[PDB]
């Protein structure tokens, strides 16, 4: 249900919210790499 | 029945007065000490 | 002394320490917690309890177990050349096997492993506290594992190893027992939860006791490893207690064994009242009561209600819970309110 | 030699990842509700 | 020279006073004790109370239920739902009686006042220099009893189910519960037994470990539980004594090292899950509960292959159907 | 450099003393995200919304939104077209980049002092009028978006109304209502089961005539705060750390998550149950309403219909005397909404409305509230606690009133948390008491 | 306090580790999967065929009757469903 | 312009996850902070614009 | 088919901004 032209695109929009789960996860990755 | 109506109303009320009144002068300063 | 030379090399501060008791610990402790996963992802209990087990049957995590065997068995301990599989792992696997297996691995693993206590505190050097905390949880399985099912029909009607395996096991027990209404079970209930409010009750009672002796605004690099002497004043914290709680402490000797009373205790207690249910000898009724309410329609107490609800959470269950007593319910017969 | 954080997070990835899967077959697997 | 309140506040204050009587102490005394000689008094004579709708009063009580199991304060009566029902609306104390009057009074009062020792509980955290998260760890504590008192009644319609005071009560209020939420196939429950039925398993140990680590100051001439004098800043116990055993019983770096990070973390497990637990009911005051999964595990032709969960559901639609029954004339509940 | 100097790790996060561009940069940052997800799940519900299909059988609550101001309505609420929708939901996804953008500028290259650099950008938590300033200055920033409401319902179009003439309809409101009492009153009284603080707003107008009253509330405040220096009582309490004003503004929050799950779950109005679900109550009076109607059809008198519990088979008194339905729908007599009331009275239900006034349409609008009801499954699965694995749709009103509670609930102790904490920094415990002088060392011990 | 403490703390970094480990993970994985993939699984534990549960017509449940015998049971409540 | 479009959007698609990944580095890496702090407004301009493109270039669809 | 490409590639993406930042050394 993606306006049509954009048919093409909700194969990735599909998975666009589920970043934010991502986001605190990330400042994560981070600080081991600076061993906290 | 109404007459207790107040008479509890009235209590309730002293008190929060005596809660936030209360709670206001003298509060940021009751402890041991300030460093 | 060759007995020294084996003894030497076991009890040899390894990086995660073997022992004598290791040799009864650790494997009765392998194919236990193993068998218990080894089944929940393969095993069927389809010709026990005509259910799934198996995560491979499309079963869940939670509704996964390794279904006690059916009770057509009894108690037979379902060894593998045990004249029931005769000698045959896929159907001993079928008729339940795991079960007896599970349990009684797990039975000597945790012999083995309270005896993991005594061994280490020994060589160490310590009271042997841990090891006697370890009573309460040997009671409640074996109260709840094999005195249960022995003094009562099948093996089967034992838990079931597994989640919602258990949470049955629970619902079972209010039903056709009313355990909830048990004085003893009241205070196992009493111990896991003063035990849980102690542990926290402490646990918090500490990490805001505690004085400034690092630096930072974090408590972790705060003095220790057992040099200077105490983090909480015992002293500063108890006059918290005594003028909010009215009643605290003194003495962080008994206030670290009455911790451990609270809890090893009152799990011993339910675990009486448990061996009481296998001889069905349960506390279900109150006469008093019944005979007071038989002759009265205007006399309800909530127990009389919560006593409706075990009928309704037994004519209902039974049935397709207890498969091989046939069970005929019309559906008439069944009991349940107006309208629902 | 591997950097410990990234041995860290290829892992972290891999219960990350594996669940992922365990989780989508509760939606059309064996055990789904069809 | 203070004029006379200046005074009375610094008596509500004082660090010295046997019990503190902190500000929000001149709100939770007067409350709580309103409730409890209330509750003290109902709980012995007790008029027929009619919590469901339908007048057919259900009072449990000890001059009519004389008992110490069965009895138990009785919860407000649909009729008035959610609904204030002060004492003083009932146009004869014995209408007040009927309708669970008693119930809320109590109720409110012992909800709000332990909120006043929530905070009264931080009083001293502060009016005496020490750490004032301890008032903290009695969030999982108050919040909970909140969400069994409060939370549910909003969620639903009126009071009519929030956990009856009383003990079997309890257990009726739970059973309910049970059969109207998969509360006991949630992953929030969960929380609840995962940490109680933690502490429990913790508490048994610092003060197992603790006790199994003292000195040496009496040799059973007397007791072991005197080789510590209160006030001495010296710690009775021996820490790493300690931990050698734990860390010699389960692998090293899985038993405790720092002291500090220990006593916490008893805190950390409770007050941890005993919150979800009273997010669990708070959540299913609202309807979102335990999972189902009634039939789900399928068969080739469409055959129904039993899931445990499925006994569960007999166990459940049992003490469904039998419920509040002859009190709704419908054939969904939807509260 | 931090860590060593910095407190701890987990808690690594929260330096800032006097100022840092950082955190600036990292609240325009987070508050950035946050406008991500409201453009990414947006786009992630168009990209769902079945033709027409009841907007709460599919895990929308967004579009819901959007919808109640009049962004694709439809006479009756259907969708008309899928693209107001849309508009939003990248405007966001774009707009997350402005706000996105920058905000891991100020964190990474962003100067960190605020006076070493800016001047007027520069605070410190000590400073008593820079906060109170700001404060008014957002504030202001409110009574903006205060009003946009105002005109999108006064001039650009209309609210969404459920309770129009005909039908639920997009109309636009041109009376706000101005009457200082009534629009004063909501919050002034009515707490329990009679009504709502202020989830029962029964018109259009006291919210739109109402928001117009906040719209400047919080303006004129901003020409207070900025305008001036705290008063002569407040300087006592209210400790002025830098923490503290985290809890400050931080348990209010708390009081408005659940003053808000409370509106989603009970409030017909802002809450339509077109776009969302059938408020609970509004589902237990569909029960009755049905059953009381597919029965009056069998040929039964409801009038005179004497229950089994021998209170009211369908209809009973209320403790105001007034009609409503029975069995145990009782607890729900308070709800209102558009389909019932008309079947309504002068006295509550009325006979002989209920008798033949009942229109055709109420009996299965009073239907589907019935079978979808605000009760479902963690794992989604409608119906009661125990129906088998079929219908699967979880109520919008049911998610999003559990949610905001979990989150509105942990802050209260998360305002705990830190206001009794920063009540130990303007006084020196935070960090445990003085192994040297213990206050309580020196104090007559009760006994 | 004293400690055999082996390497451990490091030898996931090992290098030689995510190499002769970057073939015997994979090589694990598949190799129960096929355990899973063939079928094997069943015929192991008997677990059925989602298809060999109930025969294709008969609605009972193969529970097993009697204790000494039981087996033989199995056998042709088995070989049933055909 | 149908065509046309497909790419004026699909080019504001892999010139954002390259931004994500610029920016960052450019603020943080010793490799020159200024030169990769220009080519930042690279991209900068064709974000402010490939979204404008895919702008008035959105009302031409089917 | 599968856009699982599509996570994984936004998922590698910032975990190995990382990386390219720690080899390339750069104050994080
Ligand atoms: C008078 C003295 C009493 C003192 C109380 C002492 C205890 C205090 C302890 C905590 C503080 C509690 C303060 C009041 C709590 C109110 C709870 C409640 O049930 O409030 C009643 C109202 C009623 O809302 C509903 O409002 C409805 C209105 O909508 C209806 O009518 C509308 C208009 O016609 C529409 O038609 C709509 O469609 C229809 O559904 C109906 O009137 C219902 O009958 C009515 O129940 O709800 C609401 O106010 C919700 C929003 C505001 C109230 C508070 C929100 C949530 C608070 C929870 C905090 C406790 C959590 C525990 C703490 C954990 C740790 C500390
Ligand atoms: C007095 C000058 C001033 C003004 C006018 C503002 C205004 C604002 N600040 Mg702010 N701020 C200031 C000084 C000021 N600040 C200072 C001195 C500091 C510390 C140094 C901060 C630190 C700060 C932080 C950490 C944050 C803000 C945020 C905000 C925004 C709040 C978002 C909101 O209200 O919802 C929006 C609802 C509305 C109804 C807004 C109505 C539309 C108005 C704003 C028109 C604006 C036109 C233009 C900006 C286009 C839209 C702007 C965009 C924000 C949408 C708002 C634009 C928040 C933010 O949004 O930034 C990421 C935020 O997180 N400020
Ligand atoms: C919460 C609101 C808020 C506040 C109070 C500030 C405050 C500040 N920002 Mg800033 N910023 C914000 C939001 C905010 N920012 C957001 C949301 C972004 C990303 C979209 C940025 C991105 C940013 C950058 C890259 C820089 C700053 C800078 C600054 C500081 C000086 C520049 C400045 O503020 O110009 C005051 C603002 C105006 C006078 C408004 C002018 C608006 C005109 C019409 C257009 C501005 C240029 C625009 C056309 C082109 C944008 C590109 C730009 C990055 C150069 C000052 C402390 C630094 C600075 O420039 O200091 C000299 C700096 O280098 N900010
Ligand atoms: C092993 C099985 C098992 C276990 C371990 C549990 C464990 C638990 N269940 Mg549970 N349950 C089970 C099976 C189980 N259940 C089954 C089979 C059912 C089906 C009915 C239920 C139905 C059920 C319900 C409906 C509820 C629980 C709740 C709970 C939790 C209550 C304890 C708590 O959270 O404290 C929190 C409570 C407090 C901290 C009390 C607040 C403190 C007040 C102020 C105490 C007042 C003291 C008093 C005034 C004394 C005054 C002075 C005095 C000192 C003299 C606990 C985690 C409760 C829950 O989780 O919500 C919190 C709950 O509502 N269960
Ligand atoms: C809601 C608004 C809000 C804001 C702005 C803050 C802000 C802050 N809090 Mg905080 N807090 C809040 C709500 C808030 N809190 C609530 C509701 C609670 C519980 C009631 C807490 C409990 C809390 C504690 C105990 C502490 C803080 C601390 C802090 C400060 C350190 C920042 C920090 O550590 O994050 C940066 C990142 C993290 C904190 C890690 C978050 C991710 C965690 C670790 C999840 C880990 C994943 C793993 C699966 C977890 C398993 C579950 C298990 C942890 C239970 C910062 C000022 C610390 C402090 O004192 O300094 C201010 C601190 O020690 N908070
Ligand atoms: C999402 C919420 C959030 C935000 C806005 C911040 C913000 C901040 N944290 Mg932080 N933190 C968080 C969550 C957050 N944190 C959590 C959950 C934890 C627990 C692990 C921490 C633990 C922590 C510690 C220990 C420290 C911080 C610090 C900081 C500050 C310095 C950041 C820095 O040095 O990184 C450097 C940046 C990099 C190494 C590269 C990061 C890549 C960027 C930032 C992400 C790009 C976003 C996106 C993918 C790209 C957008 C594309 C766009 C350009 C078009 C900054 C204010 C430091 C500080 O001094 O404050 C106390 C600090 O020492 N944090
Ligand atoms: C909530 C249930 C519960 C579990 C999960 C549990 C688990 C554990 N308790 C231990 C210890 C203790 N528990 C103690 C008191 C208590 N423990 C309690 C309740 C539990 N204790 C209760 C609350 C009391 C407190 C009142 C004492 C103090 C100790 C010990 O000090 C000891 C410890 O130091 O822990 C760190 C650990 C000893 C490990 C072991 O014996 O391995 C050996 C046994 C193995 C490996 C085989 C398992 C044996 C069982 C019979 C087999 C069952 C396998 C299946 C049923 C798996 C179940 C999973 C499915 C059913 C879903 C282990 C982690
Ligand atoms: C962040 C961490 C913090 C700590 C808290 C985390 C708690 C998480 C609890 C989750 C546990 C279950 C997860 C459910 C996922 C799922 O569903 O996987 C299931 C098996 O699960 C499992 O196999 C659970 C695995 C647990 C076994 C561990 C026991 C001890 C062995 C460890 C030794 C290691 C050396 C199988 O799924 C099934 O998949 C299909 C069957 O093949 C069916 O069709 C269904 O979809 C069904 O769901
Ligand atoms: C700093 C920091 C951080 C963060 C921060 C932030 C602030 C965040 C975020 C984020 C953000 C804030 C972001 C953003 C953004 C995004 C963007 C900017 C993008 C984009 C996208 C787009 C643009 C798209 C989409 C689309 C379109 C375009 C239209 C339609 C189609 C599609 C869907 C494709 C971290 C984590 C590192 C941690 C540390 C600190
Ligand atoms: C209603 C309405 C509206 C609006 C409204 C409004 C706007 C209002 C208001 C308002 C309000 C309702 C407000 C508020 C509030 C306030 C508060 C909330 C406060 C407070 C504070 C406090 C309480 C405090 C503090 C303290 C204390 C507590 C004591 C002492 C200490 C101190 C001082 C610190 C509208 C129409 C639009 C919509 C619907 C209806
Ligand atoms: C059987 C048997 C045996 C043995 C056994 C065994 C060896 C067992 C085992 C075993 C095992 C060894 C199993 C296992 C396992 C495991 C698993 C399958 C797992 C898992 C899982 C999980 C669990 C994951 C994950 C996670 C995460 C990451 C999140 C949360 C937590 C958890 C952990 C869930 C023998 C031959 C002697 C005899 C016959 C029988
Ligand atoms: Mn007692 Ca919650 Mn089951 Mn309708 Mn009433
Ligand atoms: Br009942
Ligand atoms: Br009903
Ligand atoms: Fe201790």
């Amino acid at each position: 249900k993606l306006p049509e032209a954009y048919a093409i695109f909700d194969p990735l929009v599909d998975v666009l919210p589920v970043i934010p789960v991502l986001f605190f996860a990330l400042a994560f990755v981070v600080q081991a790499a600076v061993g906290f | 029945m109404e007459t207790l109506k107040i008479t509890v109303y009235i209590v309730v009320t002293f008190f929060v007065l005596l809660f936030v009144f209360g709670f206001l002068s003298g509060d940021p300063a009751r402890n041991p000490k300030r460093k | 002394g060759w007995f020294d030379i084996l003894d030497d090399w076991l009890k040899r501060d390894r990086f995660v320490f073997v022992g004598w008791s290791g040799i009864l610990l650790f494997p009765c402790a392998y194919l236990a917690l193993g068998g218990w996963l080894t089944g929940t992802t393969f095993v069927t209990s389809w010709y026990t309890h005509g259910l799934a087990s198996s995560y491979l049957e499309g079963c869940n995590f939670l509704t996964v177990a390794v279904s006690t065997p059916a009770n057509s068995m009894g108690h037979s301990l379902l060894l593998l050349w045990g004249p029931e599989a005769q000698g045959d792992f896929t159907r001993w696997c079928q008729l339940g096997g795991l079960w007896t297996f599970i349990a009684l691995h797990g039975a000597f693993g945790l012999i083995g492993f309270m005896l993991r206590q005594f061994e280490i505190a020994r060589l160490v050097g310590v009271r042997p506290y841990n090891a006697i905390a370890f009573s309460a949880p040997i009671a409640v399985f074996v109260s709840v594992f094999l005195i249960y099912p022995l003094g009562q029909s099948s093996w089967f009607f034992a838990p079931s190893f597994g989640v919602a395996a258990i949470f049955r096991f629970l619902l079972f027990f209010q039903g056709f027992h009313n355990w909830t209404l048990n004085p003893f079970h009241m205070m196992g209930v009493a111990g896991v939860l003063g035990g849980a409010l102690l542990c926290a009750i402490h646990g918090a009672t500490v990490e805001n006791t505690l004085f400034q002796d690092g630096e930072g605004a974090s408590t972790f690099r705060a003095f220790n490893p057992t040099q200077a002497e105490e983090t909480y004043s015992m002293v500063t914290a108890n006059r918290f207690w005594s003028q909010i709680f009215g009643i605290a402490f003194s003495n962080k000797r008994w206030l670290h064994f009455f911790m451990l009373f609270v809890p090893v205790t009152g799990l011993w207690m339910s675990a009486i009242g448990v061996v009481g249910l296998a001889l069905n000898l349960r506390s279900y009724d109150f006469i008093s009561q019944e005979i007071r309410a038989a002759e009265d329609p205007e006399f309800e107490t909530f127990y009389t209600k919560n006593l409706l609800l075990n009928e309704g959470i037994r004519a209902w269950m039974a049935p397709q819970d207890q498969p091989h007593e046939n069970f005929v319910f019309p559906e008439e017969v069944l009991p349940r309110g107006n309208a629902l | 030699r591997i950097p410990l954080w990234i041995v860290a997070t290829v892992a972290g990835m891999g219960v990350i990842v594996i669940v992922g899967l365990f989780f989508y077959g509760a939606y059309a697997g064996l055990g789904s509700s069809l | 020279s203070a004029n006379l309140w200046e005074r009375f506040c610094n008596w509500v204050t004082s660090t010295d006073n046997r019990l503190y009587v902190g500000w929000f102490g001149v709100i939770m005394i007067p409350t709580l004790l309103a409730a409890t000689i209330c509750f003290v008094i109902a709980f012995i004579a007790a008029p027929p109370v009619d919590i469901d709708g339908i007048r057919e009063p259900v009072s449990g009580s000890l001059l009519y239920g004389n008992n110490i199991i069965t009895g138990a304060v009785v919860p407000s009566s649909n009729a008035i739902g959610l609904h204030f029902y002060p004492i003083w609306e009932a146009a004869s104390l014995d209408e007040w009686l009927y309708n669970g009057g008693p119930y809320q009074l109590i109720i409110f009062h012992f909800l709000l006042g332990a909120s006043c020792y929530m905070g009264r509980q931080w009083e001293l955290s502060y009016r005496l220099g020490m750490r004032p998260w301890i008032c903290v760890a009695y969030s999982a504590p108050l919040a909970s009893a909140f969400a069994v008192f409060l939370i549910y009644p909003i969620g639903q319609g009126s009071f009519s189910d929030g956990m009856p005071l009383g003990i079997s009560g309890t257990f009726n209020f739970m059973i309910v519960f049970q059969a109207e939420h998969n509360i006991l196939m949630h992953p929030f429950h969960q929380l609840g037994v995962a940490g109680v039925f933690g502490g429990a398993l913790f508490c048994a140990m610092h003060g197992s470990l603790v006790t199994s680590s003292l000195i040496r100051e009496t040799t059973e001439t007397e007791s072991a539980n005197y080789g510590y004098k209160f006030g001495q800043e010296e710690e009775t116990y021996n820490i790493v004594a300690a931990h050698g055993y734990f860390g010699r019983l389960i692998f090293q770096y899985a038993s405790f090292n720092n002291s500090r990070s220990l006593h916490f973390f008893l805190a950390a497990w409770r007050v941890v899950g005993v919150w979800f637990a009273a997010l669990g009911i708070s959540t299913m005051a609202f309807n979102l509960n335990g999972f189902n999964f009634n039939h789900s595990v399928i068969d080739a032709k469409g055959n129904v292959i039993n899931t445990w969960a499925d006994i569960i559901n007999r166990a459940n639609l049992g003490m469904e159907v039998m419920h509040e029954r002859n009190a709704h004339n419908f054939p969904l509940d939807l509260a | 450099d931090q860590e060593s100097s910095g407190f701890a790790w987990w808690a690594g996060n929260a330096r800032l003393i006097n100022l840092s561009g950082k955190l600036l940069g990292a609240h325009v940052a987070h508050a950035g995200l946050i406008v991500f997800w409201a453009g990414a799940m947006t786009l992630f519900e168009l990209a769902h919304f079945i033709p027409e299909k009841p907007m709460y059988e599919q895990g929308l609550i967004l579009i819901p939104h959007i919808a109640t101001l009049g962004w694709g309505v439809g006479p009756g609420g259907e969708v008309v077209d899928t693209f107001p929708f849309f508009v939003v939901g990248v405007v966001h996804l774009i707009s997350s980049a402005v706000l996105g953008f920058g905000g891991v500028y100020h964190a990474i290259r962003g100067p960190e002092t605020l006076e070493e650099y800016s001047s007027f950008f520069g605070y410190d938590w000590k400073d008593k009028n820079k906060m109170t300033t700001i404060l008014g200055f957002h504030l202001i920033v409110l009574g903006i978006g205060a009003l946009l409401l105002v005109a999108k319902a006064m001039f650009f179009g209309g609210l969404y109304d459920t309770w129009a003439p005909g039908g639920g309809d997009v109309r636009v409101i041109t009376n706000p209502t101005l009457d200082p009492r009534v629009i004063f009153g909501y919050l002034l009284k009515s707490p329990f089961g009679g009504e709502g603080w202020i989830v029962s707003v029964n018109n259009l107008e006291d919210v739109v005539g109402g928001h117009i009253w906040i719209g400047l509330i919080c303006i004129a405040g901003g020409i207070w705060h900025i305008l001036t220096t705290p008063f002569g009582w407040a300087r006592r309490a209210f400790i002025w750390s830098g923490e503290a004003y985290l809890s400050y503004s931080l348990g209010a929050l708390s009081m408005m998550g659940f003053i808000a799950t409370c509106f989603v779950w009970f409030n017909n109005t802002v809450y339509p149950s077109e776009f969302y679900g059938p408020t609970g109550p509004e589902a237990s009076q569909a029960q009755a309403m049905t059953f009381l109607i597919r029965d009056q059809k069998l040929g039964a008198n409801v009038g005179s219909a004497q229950g089994p519990t021998g209170l009211g088979k369908y209809l009973m008194r209320s403790p105001t005397g007034e009609i409503i339905f029975g069995g145990e729908t009782m607890r729900f007599w308070d709800f209102r909404g558009p389909w019932l009331e008309p079947l309504r009275g002068p006295n509550g239900l009325d006979l002989n409305k209920i008798k033949n006034d009942i229109q055709p349409w109420q009996e299965r609008r009073a239907a589907e509230y019935m079978t979808h009801a605000p009760l479902g499954s963690l794992n989604s699965v409608g119906g009661v606690a125990t129906e088998i694995n079929s219908v699967n749709f979880v109520s919008p009103r049911s998610w999003l009133a559990t949610s905001h509670f979990v989150l509105a609930f942990f802050f209260l102790v998360g305002h705990l948390w830190h206001a009794g904490r920063a009540r130990a920094a303007a006084a020196g415990f935070e960090k445990g008491i003085d192994r040297e002088s213990e206050p309580v060392l020196s104090m007559p011990s009760l006994d | 306090g004293t400690t055999g403490e082996r390497p451990f703390s490091d030898i996931i970094t090992s290098v030689r580790y995510w190499v002769i480990h970057s073939i015997t993970i994979p090589a694990l994985f598949i190799a129960g999967w096929l355990f899973v993939s063939t079928g094997l699984a069943y015929d192991v534990f008997g677990t059925p065929r989602p298809d060999s549960y109930y025969a294709q017509e008969q609605r009972s449940i193969p529970l097993v009757t009697d204790r000494f015998e039981a087996k033989q049971q199995v056998e042709t409540f088995l070989e049933q469903l055909k | 312009m149908t065509i046309l479009f497909q790419l004026a959007l699909a080019a504001l698609v892999i010139l954002s996850f390259v931004m994500v990944i610029g920016v960052p580095v450019a603020y943080a890496s010793p490799q020159d902070w200024d030169r990769s702090k220009q080519l930042i407004f690279l991209g900068s301009g064709l974000w402010i614009a490939l979204v404008l493109v895919v702008g008035v270039l959105n009302f031409f669809v089917v | 088919i599968a856009q699982l490409t599509m996570i994984a590639m936004i998922g590698i993406a910032g975990p190995m901004i990382i990386f390219l930042l720690a080899v390339r050394r750069g104050n994080l």
